[PDB]
RNA sequence: GCGAAGAACCUUACCUGGUCUUGACAUCCACGGAAGUUUUCAGAGAUGAGAAUGUGCCUUCGGGAACCGUGAGACAGGUGCUGCAUGGCUGUCGUCAGCUCGUGUUGUGAAAUGUUGGGUUAAGUCCCGCAACGAGCGCAACCCUUAUCCUUUGUUGCCAGCGGUCCGGCCGGGAACUCAAAGGAGACUGCCAGUGAUAAACUGGAGGAAGGUGGGGAUGACGUCAAGUCAUCAUGGCCCUUACGACCAGGGCUACACACGUGCUACAAUGGCGCAUACAAAGAGAAGCGACCUCGCGAGAGCAAGCGGACCUCAUAAAGUGCGUCGUAGUCCGGAUUGGAGUCUGCAACUCGACUCCAUGAAGUCGGAAUCGCUAGUAAUCGUGGAUCAGAAUGCCACGGUG
RNA sequence: ACUAUGGUUUUUAUU
């Protein structure tokens, strides 16, 4: 492996994993579908709207 | 109420730049200043000659500008020779020798500029102003589009007031970002006034 | 060897010029290979893009500046020439280089 | 209003796979560090065999089986007007209440080590005296001499 | 803004040309921690001890068309109230608001 | 330990008290300058200096000599 | 904490005292001079007077023009007054679901109807139905973009496959997870169950990288707030035009005997410190960023490569992980104030600059009624970078780690 | 078991 931090490694060795093992038995091809092994999670960019702080917080305001 | 400038908010689909030539990051502020000024000194010098739209460019060294009219026998001129007085002053502004090209403006009162003037000349010369707009749209309407919208501010009572007139045909359309428009906003300074006018021409999308 | 440094600020004006500088090479009888994209060089600001203050009117902008090399690996001489003096699409620049 | 929502049941403790443990060292968490937290907790059985723990079954079970809270206090609304009312603790924090009620008594005590200010805390949870039972006390008591509303 | 903020700052950047415009550098051959206490190089430091309207400081940017200091882009030449009208009116190469 | 070991100075007003001795019972001698250096050989003369609105004097002393003239004089109002 | 994000001369709206106003900016006409470069002297200085340096361009060889420095006449110019006069330019109720018209009907008529009603939606959205039947604007759809696979082109990035093996992607070479790029597919309530006028429509499930206004960009129907701004412009009116013009030597805008917010960091020992120890990411930078090397404890000053973007510089990522040690003393913690000695850009470092090191080190017990804000990668916590920028903010716009 | 006190002026009718 190369690139990111060792958790992000982790997300990439997981699915990288199961890549393989489903092809190792054919009694694992459901298993790893059963448990969510198989595919791609849903996590993707969530970036900040046009101008807030730091993900949240609009700077100073707290209005009303 | 909110609002947008209808050509510049649909330039981000596929159109070039009218000001469209390359830069340094220390030069580009300087490139940039003299392409205002010869757009502006060349659209003034040629106020006379029948102008719709500009477009610069920069051969090696060089400066280069394409402008349209509907009358090039003008601005060619005497012996078709008399442009090196034209091409002089703006390569004296831009600090680099200037290269002249001249287009023809093919289906003139369709185009949002000289359209502009054609109602300019109408209003100029006294028709009903809250009629006016139905002798352009015909003669537009005639040479082609899908839809067309001209707007008209000042003298359309009655009362004195905020007052616009431009009537419904096809569409205009208020959005579609993609709808490929031509579009001009115009001042006819006429009728003691500034009686502003805008035009949209809708030919398809894209 | 010679490099030809084409730059523009649009991602289609760059492929338009290729497909200009990169057929009449082919057609002229250059040996070519497949040019490399670059990797994108950016520059980008937020600032309040309102009149008169209106403090939430805070808005960002950004513009791309786009490269390519084309590189010629081979020496000869004729195939090559057909490129120096070739006009491209309006508002892009070219520089030669080794 | 509406919602109805997602809730999370939080990771196992990576050496004993216990969620109780896991759901301590987060109200132990400071400055987002959380690998500090499990150097402070459960990280020796020496300094509570110097107080009153006695057998390691009983070296965190006495902030568990040793206490059951059962209410909060504060005022609340009935009509037109606001009345003091005791309020039935919800039962996924009724194990995870008295967590805070440690923490807090050895994080603001001046004793220096931290590590060895929760083992003196959890000795003094041990002989059920003061912090943390008082706690739970003082509301109970309370709330037998306020019933009328719920 | 005045207009004699800028008319006399050209001035002042065509004066700096025979004094720090590749002359800036020139005191490396007159600094020294302590030269043997010696004097050889006061030829350099009559002439940088002479002008007074040209200085490294005195110097504002403004916008090419608006004398205004503050609110200025360096790059373009212009302001945060300028380029978003230029960038709709179509007046400048690389720069567009929206799609993107 | 002043700023450099050469000090930024001009003889312009030291150059003016060999008359201002001499003044009689006329106005002191006005300068606008406040950095400038006072010399010991200008101990002994009144001098007016700029309070920000005004003109006010102040008699140079064995104090005075050797600091700055703007030292010796107010810069600001309410007093 | 908004613009006013950079107040020593400056910038800059103005005052003391000077000095000059066809003026900062443009031509017509007039005179001695090329444009320009230096030096001597008086004055606070601006500036003024001498003496040299050069003789460009055009030359019907007639003498002339840019231009310099000045003087006329046309003229300049205004943080001079003004967003209920007008353009421009930007916001908000409001991407809200609002808003109406023809025919037909009704009521004496203005005017109503449809658009109300039923089930619903992101929604005047969709289906159902009656004295209403149809149409359009806004909406829907359509657009830019994202998670995934297949296919292809590759560098001084990457090394899979296949060779060499200064044993190093360092090379032959290549497009393999990657990375840098492009092209093609992909999502429709369509498919299946439960619900409901088997109508509309919803919650889940199957597939799949993944939905159900997916998430992020982005348009503004009649009607609102006479919304905001002449201190960013155009232009009419009112005013000035030797002045409110604006260049010098001082300087103002960090006022102040006086009330109040909002934010930062400690009080320590899940702390402070040193050594050992691991991972960055995105930026910026050619009279630039400035390596290795040197002098000094140091600010910093020299010597002298690499790099224009993936073989460099700024720049050993820090909080963390490991180990020893100090231990309520108002403390090596933690901070205001201060003596001496130095480092730096600049007419200039009084009033009125930044940075470093010895010498001295006050407070500070985690805060009381009361009041303020945050719902998941959200709170909290530590580090990287840049713009403005001679030299000087803690403010500000971005990029990562821990959680 | 509920708060006295913030006056006053505005538009589309023509072809």
């Amino acid at each position: 492996v190369k690139g990111g931090g060792i958790s992000g490694q982790a997300g990439a060795i997981r699915h990288g994993i199961t890549r393989a093992l489903m092809e190792y038995d054919e009694s694992l091809r459901s298993e790893l579908r059963k448990a969510g092994f198989v595919t791609r999670d849903a996590r993707q960019v969530e970036r900040k709207k046009v101008g807030l702080r730091k993900a949240r917080r609009r700077p100073q305001f707290s209005k009303r | 109420g909110q609002k947008v400038h209808p050509n510049g908010i649909r330039l981000g689909i596929v159109k070039p730049w009218n000001s469209t030539w390359f830069a340094n990051t220390k030069e580009f502020a300087d490139n940039l200043d003299s392409d205002f000024k010869v757009r502006q000194y060349l659209t003034k010098e040629l106020a006379k000659a029948s102008v719709s739209r500009i477009v610069i460019e920069r051969p090696a060294k060089s400066i280069r500008v394409t402008i349209h009219t509907a009358r090039p026998g003008i601005v060619i001129g005497k012996k078709g020779e008399d442009v090196e007085k034209l091409r002089k002053v703006v390569a004296d502004i831009a600090g680099v020798p200037a290269q002249i090209n001249i287009a023809e403006v093919r289906k003139p009162e369709l185009d949002a500029k000289l359209v502009a003037d054609s109602i300019t000349s109408q209003l100029e010369r006294r028709v009903m102003f809250r009629r006016a707009m139905k002798r352009a749209v015909q003669n537009a309407m005639r040479l082609g589009a899908k839809g067309i919208k001209v707007e008209v501010s000042g003298r359309l009572g009655g009362a004195e007031i905020a007052r616009t007139e431009w009537y419904r045909e096809g569409r205009v359309p208020l959005h579609t970002l993609r709808a490929d428009i031509d579009y001009n906003t115009s001042e006819a300074h006429t009728t003691y006034g500034v009686i502003g006018v805008k035009v949209w021409i809708f030919k398809g999308e894209i | 060897r010679i490099r030809i440094r084409l730059k523009a600020f649009d991602h289609r004006l760059i492929d338009q010029a290729t497909a200009e500088i990169v057929e009449t090479a082919k057609r002229t009888g250059a040996q070519v290979r497949g040019p490399i994209p670059l990797p994108t060089r950016k520059e980008r600001f937020t600032v309040l893009i309102s009149p008169h203050v209106n403090k939430d009117a805070r808005d960002q902008y950004e513009i791309r500046t786009h490269l390519r090399l084309v590189d010629i690996v081979e020496p000869t001489e004729k195939t090559v020439d057909a490129l120096m003096r070739l006009d491209l699409a309006a508002g892009v620049d070219v520089q030669i280089s080794l | 209003r509406r919602r109805v929502i997602g809730q999370r049941k939080i990771l196992p403790d990576p050496k004993f796979g216990s969620e109780l443990l896991a759901k301590f060292v987060n109200i132990l968490m400071v400055d987002g560090k959380k690998s500090t937290a499990e150097s402070i907790v459960y990280s020796a059985l020496e300094t509570l065999a110097q107080r009153s723990g006695k057998s390691e079954l009983e070296a965190f079970e006495v902030a568990l089986e040793n206490v059951r809270p059962t209410v909060e206090v504060k005022s609340r609304r009935v009509g037109g007007s606001t009345y003091q009312v005791p309020v039935e603790v919800r039962p996924v924090r009724r194990n995870a209440l008295a967590m805070r009620w440690i923490v807090e008594a050895a994080r603001k005590r001046g004793d220096k080590s931290m590590a060895l200010r929760l083992a003196n805390e959890l000795s003094d949870a041990a002989e059920n005296k003061g912090t943390a039972v008082k706690k739970r006390e003082d509301v109970h008591r309370m709330a037998e001499a306020n019933k009328a509303f719920a | 803004a005045k207009q004699s903020m800028k008319a006399r700052e050209v001035k002042r950047v065509a004066l700096a040309d025979k004094y720090f415009a590749k002359r800036a550098e020139l005191k490396a051959i007159i600094s020294d921690v302590n030269a043997s206490d010696e004097d050889r190089w006061n030829a350099v430091l009559k002439l940088q001890t002479l002008p007074r309207d040209s200085s490294p400081s005195r110097q504002r940017n403004r916008c090419r068309q608006t004398g205004r200091p503050h609110g200025f882009l360096r790059k373009f030449g212009l302001s945060r109230i300028k380029v978003r009208e230029a960038a709709m009116r179509g007046e400048i190469p690389g720069l567009k608001k929206a799609s993107w | 330990r002043s700023l450099k070991k050469g000090p930024f100075i001009d003889l312009h007003l030291l150059k003016k008290v060999e008359k201002a001795v001499e003044s009689g019972d006329k106005k002191p001698l006005r300068t606008w300058s406040r950095r400038s250096t006072i010399f010991p050989n200008m101990i002994g003369l009144t001098i007016a200096v700029h309070n920000g609105r005004q003109h006010v004097p102040v008699f140079v002393t064995d104090e005075m000599v050797g600091h700055k003239l703007g030292e010796f004089a107010p810069t600001r109002t309410y007093r």
